[PDB]
C-alpha cells in the first residue's frame, strides 16, 4: 500500500496520464496500487495494468538480451578476460526482471484470478500468468526451469479451455492468447510444429468467423491474424 | 517471432 | 557512495554496458559513483557522463512537457474539472527533474569544475552547468526564476569566455556550447535577435576554419554546423 | 529550435 493513500479512480487518471508520458515504470506502480484497492478491474483497467508491465518487462528483456549477447561473446575461444563486470550487471537486470514478473504473478494470485469469473477477464488473467512465467522462463537456467515453463504451460492451457467454450474463434484476446501460447511453443518448450499447428488452425478458425463481424471488430481481429500469418511466414 | 506487442492502450 | 565499494574502472566499464542496453538511470548511476571516486575524468568519461544525464532528464523534459500540455488544457474555459491529479502528476515529475538537475549541478560543484584546468575539460563542463541550469529554467515560476536564468547565462557565458580565447572556432565543443547558449537565448532569454546573431558568427568562423581540418575532424564540425543552420532556417 | 542532442556516447 505504497499507493494506499490514493483514491483508486485517482490511481487509475494517474496511469492514463502515466501512458501518455510514457513513464510505464509509474504507470505500472499507479496500476498495481489499483489492483491493491481489492476490486475487480475493468476490462479498460485490465488493459492499462497489462500495457504497463508489458512495457517495463519489455525493456528489461531487451535489456538482458543485449547484456547476454555481450556475455556469451566474452565466453568463446580468443576473447579477451574482461572481469566480472558483464556477468554482474547481466545479473542485476536478471533479477530486477524476475522481481517484476513475480510483482504481476503475486497481483494475479492476491487476488485478481480467484475472482475472475467472467470468460473475458479469466482467459485475460490467465494468458498474463502464462506470458509473465515465460518471461521467468527466456532467463532460466537452475533447478526449476522445467517447472517454471510447466507453470507457463499450464496457464496459458487453462486459459485456452476457458476461450474455446466461450469466446468466439476471432475474439481478440482468444486470438492473442493462441499467438502467444505459440511463442511458448516454439522459443520456450521446443515444440515448433506445435507452434505451427497452432497458429494454422487459430488462423483458419478466425477467418471463418469474419463474416460475422462488423467493420471495426473486423479491424480488431485480423489485426492479430496477421501477427499469427507473420509467424508462419518466419516459421516456415 | 513476434508474441503480442501489448504495449500500447 | 552507494556505488562506494566498486571500483572505478568497473563503474566504467558498467556505465558502458548500461548504454548498450539502453538502461540510461543506472548509466547516470554508474558515473556519479565514478566521479564521487575524486579523481578526474578523461575525455570519454566526461562524454559518458554527459550522454547518461542527458538521456535522464531529456526523458524527464518530454514527459513533464506531455503533463505541462495536458494540465493547460484543462485551465482553459470550456474544459471540464478533472481535479487535482493532473497537475500534482506533473509536479511529481517536475521535482524528479528538478532533483536529477541538482544531482548533475552538484557533481560539478563538487569538485568537477575546481579541478578542471585544461580549456577542454573546463569548457565541456561550465556547458553542462549551463545546460542544467536552462532544463531548470524551463519549468522554473517562483521567486527564483530570474536567478536560476542568470546562473544559465553566467556558465554559458564564461565558458564562451575559455573557448573563445583557447579553442580553434571549429572545435566540437565550442560549437555545441554556442548551439546550445544560442538556444538558451531564444527560449529562456527571449533574445531571438542574440539567438540569430550567436549562432550565424558561430557558423561563418567555423566555415572558414575548416580548411585546417582532417577528413574525420571536418565531418564532427559540419554535423554541429548543420544544427546551427537548422535551427537558423527555423528562427528566420 | 534543437540544443545538442547528446544522447550517444
Ligand atoms: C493479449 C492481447 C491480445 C489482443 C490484444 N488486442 O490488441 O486486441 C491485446 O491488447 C493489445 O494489444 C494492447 C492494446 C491494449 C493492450 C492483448
Ligand atoms: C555539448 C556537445 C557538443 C558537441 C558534441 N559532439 O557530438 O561532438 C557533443 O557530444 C555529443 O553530441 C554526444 C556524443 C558524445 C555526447 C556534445
Ligand atoms: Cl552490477
Ligand atoms: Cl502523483
Amino acid at each position: 500500500g505504497a499507493m494506499g493513500s490514493m483514491e483508486r479512480a485517482s490511481l487509475i487518471q494517474k496511469a492514463k496520464l502515466a501512458e501518455q508520458a510514457e513513464r510505464y515504470e509509474d504507470m505500472a506502480a499507479f496500476m498495481k496500487g489499483a489492483v491493491e484497492k481489492g476490486e475487480e478491474l475493468s476490462c479498460e483497467e485490465r488493459n492499462l495494468l497489462s500495457v504497463a508491465y508489458k512495457n517495463v518487462v519489455g525493456g528489461q528483456r531487451a535489456a538482458w538480451r543485449v547484456l547476454s549477447s555481450i556475455e556469451q561473446k566474452s565466453n568463446e575461444e580468443g576473447s579477451e578476460e574482461k572481469g566480472p563486470e558483464v556477468r554482474e550487471y547481466r545479473e542485476k537486470v536478471e533479477t530486477e526482471l524476475q522481481g517484476v514478473c513475480d510483482t504481476v504473478l503475486g497481483l494475479l494470485d492476491s487476488h485478481l484470478i480467484k475472482e475472475a469469473g467472467d470468460a473475458e477477464s479469466r482467459v485475460f488473467y490467465l494468458k498474463m500468468k502464462g506470458d509473465y512465467y515465460r518471461y521467468l522462463a527466456e532467463v532460466a537456467t537452475g533447478d526449476d526451469k522445467k517447472r517454471i515453463i510447466d507453470s507457463a504451460r499450464s496457464a496459458y492451457q487453462e486459459a485456452m479451455d476457458i476461450s474455446k467454450k466461450e469466446m468466439p474463434p476471432t475474439n481478440p484476446i482468444r486470438l492473442g492468447l493462441a499467438l502467444n501460447f505459440s511463442v511458448f511453443h516454439y522459443e520456450i518448450a521446443n515444440s515448433p510444429e506445435e507452434a505451427i499447428s497452432l497458429a494454422k488452425t487459430t488462423f483458419d478458425e478466425a477467418m471463418a468467423d469474419l463474416h460475422t463481424l462488423s467493420e471495426d471488430s473486423y479491424k480488431d481481429s485480423t489485426l492479430i491474424m496477421q501477427l499469427l500469418r507473420d509467424n508462419l511466414t518466419l516459421w516456415t | 517471432a513476434g508474441s503480442i506487442p501489448g504495449r500500447r492502450s
